[PDB]
Order: structure tokens, then C-alpha cells, then sequence
């Protein structure tokens, strides 16, 4: 339901992330696992050590889904529809954990994109990630 | 709160590099911009109608310095946050009626501001240490609500 | 957008509430103000006394918006759209308070619907109130 | 947490009426139905395939008696909730990895169960006294998280 303003800021920030999107996805996951260790139990078949190849590969899938969501910003429910079923029905991800990963994504963007991470862009990225989270939790309505 | 000694060390070292005149202002102004319901508590601070207005607002900057001073008090008293924040807990609860969920939000905004200020220096381990600190400050400020 | 099961469960429950919806909205407000006193500061120059005629008036407004949303479950963003600009911009209602009111609405419905408030109907009413709360906070997203 | 004399009396009289063999299972069953991500932690309890299966599940009934017993222990120790949940806090944090938000949800489900079973007797003042109890329990169980 993002305002016009919010879509402009999100595309600009994500544009500059560019080919680093996978790296930043992987760093956001690492920050989440270290800051909020309850979240590690969703990844029992993963090497969660610093610089894990498996976490790098999973970061790419998360980043790709966000890239796709930015490209489909006006129709996010449909662009992430299968992911809601996976996260809610199969994986039973606690809704709190989406707030945790979203926060860790904002921290990662602030650490790498000091020029781009203005207060306006921060507010827009938070609204973009909450909207992504609302879709991924939507089989919890 | 339970920081390991290494986490307390990591937190203290970074905090020494924090600009006391600016970071509290940055964190408060981003709270007001990102979570606009929080403006309800600062309705006398003047124009909060744009990001630029908030971030340049002198009462936001002045108040932010006092907020950062209170975090500095928390970092110097990590084994007694309940006592350190007892007075401020009563103030927020009795006179301001601020929902304690907003204490968690301001702590997360402060973490985003430290990341913005320190870049790669704000590593995942340093962030994990700071999450324990801001969770403990929020917990301590929430005490008198219970 | 509620599931078919949730829409059917909410309509059944709301039909049993029937003409008592305003009564239950007042009781839910009363319950919120007493259990969660921070919420009283959003009604600074209201009479919040037990059985307040003013709280009855407001309980009617809340109950009527919920009854309208039950009739418009497949288009709730449109049906509540007015209230969302209000609660975000003018009132600056903390998103947590929607969770507090929603809980007090469930307690009120439980206390009045001994037969109807089954575990499945409780789950559907929770999803319904969460969906209402999401529309009413949408100007933050 | 501190209940008024009025409030302690009200809490104790209702809790006397509570069926210790059933209300805990009703509350745990409703948690699992209402907030279905919570089933992730209870899959070894067997059949959770429908709301009736969850509510009739023997492991859910059995475990609910223990959850309710922990609440009854807390009601007898409002003054010392941290000690009354000390190792249970460690169990939920270190072994089970439960997010402490769910402790608030289970408390609120138990309140809804008392409302459902006791009807008009679960008055707004009786509810307000129980909200202090279940917040106090959730905070005590969250102690080891911060
Ligand atoms: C911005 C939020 C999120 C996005 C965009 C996202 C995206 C994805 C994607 C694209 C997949 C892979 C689907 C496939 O390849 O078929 C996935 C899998 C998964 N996600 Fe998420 N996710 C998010 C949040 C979360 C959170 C918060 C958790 C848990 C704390 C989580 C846990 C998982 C798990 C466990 C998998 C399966 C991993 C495996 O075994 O391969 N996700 N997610
Ligand atoms: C979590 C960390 C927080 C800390 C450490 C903190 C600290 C403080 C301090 C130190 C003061 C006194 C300022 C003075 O000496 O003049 C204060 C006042 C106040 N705080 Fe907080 N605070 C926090 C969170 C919040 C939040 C989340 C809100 C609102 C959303 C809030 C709203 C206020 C208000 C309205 C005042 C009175 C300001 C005035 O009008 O002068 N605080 N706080
Ligand atoms: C189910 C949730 C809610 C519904 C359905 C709802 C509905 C309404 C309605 C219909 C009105 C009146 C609109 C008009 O006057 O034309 C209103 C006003 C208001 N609402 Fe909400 N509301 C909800 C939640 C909340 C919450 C959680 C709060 C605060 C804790 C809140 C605070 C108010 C206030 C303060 C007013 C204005 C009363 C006045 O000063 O005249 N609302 N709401
Ligand atoms: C907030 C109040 C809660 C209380 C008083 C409580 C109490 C207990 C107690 C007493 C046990 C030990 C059982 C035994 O070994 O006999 C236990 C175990 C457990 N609790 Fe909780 N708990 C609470 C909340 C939660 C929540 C919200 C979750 C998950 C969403 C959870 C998940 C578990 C699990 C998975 C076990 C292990 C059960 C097993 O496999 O045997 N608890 N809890
Ligand atoms: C500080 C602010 C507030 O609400 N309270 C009451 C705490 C409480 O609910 N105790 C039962 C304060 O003392
Ligand atoms: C997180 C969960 C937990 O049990 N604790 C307390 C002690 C512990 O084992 N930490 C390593 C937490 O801090």
C-alpha cells in the first residue's frame, strides 16, 4: 500500500545495492543469527559460521525475492504469493522473526550505503520491508 | 542484561567514538520520521512535517542529547540498569504514558544510526552486543509499567 | 484478505453478536482503558467513568465500523479507508494500541458468546481484527 | 508484580473455580489454533491436523496441566516471579528457542479462556487484575532473554 514517495526511495536505494544484493542479504542473515539467536533454529541443515557458502547462497535467494518485490512494488501479494505459503504453512516462521530480519537488513544498508541511507529513505525502506513481511505472514492474516 | 566481558569491551570502545552532540539528535529525529505516531509525544517541538524539518529541529537536537546522555549512563551501569533508569521509568510511565514498545523502536533506530556512523566497523558481533544493551535499556525503562 | 473459512466464521460470530455490537464495543473500550491505562491518553477530554454515556457513543462508532467491515470482508481497505487517514495522521494512534483493543474485543466476545467462541472462531476473529488493524495503520506502511 | 487487596481477592476467588485438569489444555490448544506458528514447537505432540484434533490431543492436555501449574505457582509468588520461573526461563531460551512475544500471546489466550468459561463474572476489573498476572508471568519467563 506504499505511498508514491516510498516507491521512488526504495528503487533508488536498491538500485545502488546493485550486484551486492546477495552479499547484503547474507550479511543481514548473519546479523540476525548473531543478534537474535532464536532465529538459528530455522536453519538446522546450514553452516552458520561467518562467511558460510550456504548463508551466502541463501542471502542471494532472499535478495532476489526483494529485487523481484521492488520490480513488482504495485503488486507485491502476487509477486511473493508462493513464499507466504512456504513461510507460514511449511516452515511456520514466527511473525516476530520478519521484524528481526527487516531490522538487520536496514542495519546492513546503513553500514554499506551511508550516502543513500537518509532519514526519508530509511522510513521508505522500513515501510517496504514491513509490506514484504505482511505478505509473507498473510497465511496468518 | 548479560553482555559477555568481550561484548562490554566492544560496546565501550565504539561508544568512545560517538559524537555526544549529534547521535542522540539523529536517533530521535529518525524515530519521529520512521514511526510518525511518536510525534504525538513531541507536539510542542515545532515543525515535524518533513524529514528535513525534523532533522534540523533544534528542540529535537537538544532533547536527543539528553536521551544519548541517558544511554551513556546505562553503558556506565550495565549491571544495574533497573536502578539507573528507575526515575526515567516513572517519568515515561506516569507523566508521558509512552507505550514501552517505543523504547525498543528507539533502541533499534539508535542501532541503525551507529551502523550509519561507523560503517563496516559496526560488525555483526558489535551489533549483537548493542542489541543486548538497547534491549536492557528498554527493559529497565519498562520496569515501572509492570 | 481473510480465507473463505475465516470469512464464514466471522460472519457467523457477528450474526450472534447481532444488535449487541455497540454494547460489546463499549465494554471492549472499558476493558482496554482499565487493563491498559496508557490508552486513556488518546481520549484526554472524554468521560471514561464506568458506564459513561460517552464511551457508549464511541463503542457504537467502533462496533459500526466493525459491522461494516464484516459486510465488506473482501474489500476492507476500501470500506475503512476513511478511518485509516484519521487514525494515522490526525490521532497518531500507536500500532500497539490496536493489538490491545483487538484483545479486549476478543475477551468481550468470549464473555458473551459461550457457544459461538470456539477455538476456530476465536482464530478467525483474531485474523479479522488484525486485518482491520492493518488497514487502520496502512498510512504507516 | 503488585495487585491491590481488591485485585488479589478477585484473582484468587476465580482461580479457585478453575479446573486445573482442563483450563491449561484449553489455553495451550487455543494458542496452537489461533497462532499456528506455535505448532512448530509442539510437533512431537502428535496430531495437530484440525482444531478438534489439537483440542483433543492427549499431549496438549497433559502439557497444559503443567503450564497451568506454572501459572498457579506464579499466583502464589507474585512477589518473586523471577525465581518462580528461573530455570523455566533458561529452558525456553536456551533449549526450546521460543520467542518471548509468544509468552504474551499465551497469557492473552488464557485470559480469553477465563472470559469464555466465566462469562459476565470475568468483569473488566477482574480482567485488569489477570492482565497484571499474565504480564508478570511472561516477563519472568523472558528474564533469561532480557
Ligand atoms: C524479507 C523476508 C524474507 C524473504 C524475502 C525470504 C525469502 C525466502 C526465499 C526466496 C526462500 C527460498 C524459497 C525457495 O527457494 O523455494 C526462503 C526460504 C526460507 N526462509 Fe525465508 N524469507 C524471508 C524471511 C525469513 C525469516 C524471517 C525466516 C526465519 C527466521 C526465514 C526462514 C526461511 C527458511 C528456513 C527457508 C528455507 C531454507 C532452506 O532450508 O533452504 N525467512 N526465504
Ligand atoms: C528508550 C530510551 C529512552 C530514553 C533513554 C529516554 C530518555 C529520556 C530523558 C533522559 C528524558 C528527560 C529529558 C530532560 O532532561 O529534559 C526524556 C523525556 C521524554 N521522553 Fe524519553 N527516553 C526514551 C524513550 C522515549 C520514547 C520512545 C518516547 C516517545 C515516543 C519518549 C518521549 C519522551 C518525552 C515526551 C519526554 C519529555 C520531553 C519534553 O517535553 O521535554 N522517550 N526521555
Ligand atoms: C477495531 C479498532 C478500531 C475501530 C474499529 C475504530 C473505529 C473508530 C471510529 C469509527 C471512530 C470515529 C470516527 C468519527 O468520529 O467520525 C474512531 C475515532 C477514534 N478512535 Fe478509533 N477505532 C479503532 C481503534 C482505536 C484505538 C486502538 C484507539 C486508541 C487507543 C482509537 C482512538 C480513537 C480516538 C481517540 C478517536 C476519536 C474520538 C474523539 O476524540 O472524538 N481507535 N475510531
Ligand atoms: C508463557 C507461559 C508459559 C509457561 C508457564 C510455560 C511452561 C512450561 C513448562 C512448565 C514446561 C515444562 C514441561 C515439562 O517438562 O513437564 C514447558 C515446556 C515447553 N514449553 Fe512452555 N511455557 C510457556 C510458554 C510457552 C510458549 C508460548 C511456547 C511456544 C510457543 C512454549 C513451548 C514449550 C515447549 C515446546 C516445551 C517443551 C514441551 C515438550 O516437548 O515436552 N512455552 N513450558
Ligand atoms: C508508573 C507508571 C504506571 O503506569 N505505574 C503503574 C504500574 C502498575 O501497573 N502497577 C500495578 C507506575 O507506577
Ligand atoms: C539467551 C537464552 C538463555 O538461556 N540465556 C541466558 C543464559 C545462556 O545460556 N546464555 C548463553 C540467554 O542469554
Amino acid at each position: 500500500v506504499l505511498s508514491p514517495a516510498d516507491k521512488t526511495n526504495v528503487k533508488a536505494a536498491w538500485g545502488k545495492v546493485g550486484a551486492h544484493a546477495g552479499e547484503y542479504g547474507a550479511e543481514a542473515l548473519e546479523r540476525m543469527f548473531l543478534s537474535f539467536p532464536t532465529t538459528k533454529t530455522y536453519f538446522p541443515h546450514f553452516d552458520l559460521s561467518h562467511g558460510s557458502a550456504q548463508v551466502k547462497g541463501h542471502g542471494k535467494k532472499v535478495a532476489d525475492a526483494l529485487t523481484n518485490a521492488v520490480a513488482h512494488v504495485d503488486d507485491m501479494p502476487n509477486a511473493l504469493s508462493a513464499l507466504s505459503d512456504l513461510h507460514a504453512h511449511k516452515l511456520r516462521v514466527d511473525p516476530v522473526n520478519f521484524k528481526l530480519l527487516s531490522h538487520c537488513l536496514l542495519v546492513t544498508l546503513a553500514a554499506h550505503l551511508p550516502a543513500e541511507f537518509t532519514p526519508a529513505v530509511h522510513a521508505s525502506l522500513d515501510k517496504f520491508l514491513a509490506s514484504v513481511s505482511t505478505v509473507l505472514t498473510s497465511k496468518y492474516r | 542484561v548479560h553482555l559477555t566481558p568481550e561484548e562490554k569491551s566492544a560496546v565501550t570502545a565504539l561508544w568512545g567514538k560517538v559524537n555526544v552532540d549529534e547521535v542522540g539528535g539523529e536517533a530521535l529525529g529518525r524515530l519521529l520520521v520512521v514511526y510518525p505516531w511518536t510525534q504525538r509525544f513531541f507536539e510542542s517541538f515545532g515543525d515535524l512535517s518533513t524529514p528535513d524539518a525534523v532533522m534540523g529541529n533544534p528542540k529535537v537536537k537538544a532533547h536527543g542529547k539528553k536521551v544519548l546522555g541517558a544511554f551513556s549512563d546505562g553503558l556506565a551501569h550495565l549491571d544495574n540498569l533497573k536502578g539507573t533508569f528507575a526515575t526515567l521509568s516513572e517519568l515515561h510511565c506516569d507523566k508521558l504514558h509512552v507505550d514501552p514498545e517505543n523504547f525498543r523502536l528507539l533502541g533499534n533506530v539508535l542501532v541503525c544510526v551507529l551502523a550509519h556512523h561507523f560503517g563496516k566497523e559496526f560488525t555483526p558481533p558489535v551489533q549483537a552486543a548493542y542489541q543486548k544493551v538497547v534491549a536492557g535499556v528498554a527493559n529497565a525503562l519498562a520496569h515501572k509499567y509492570h
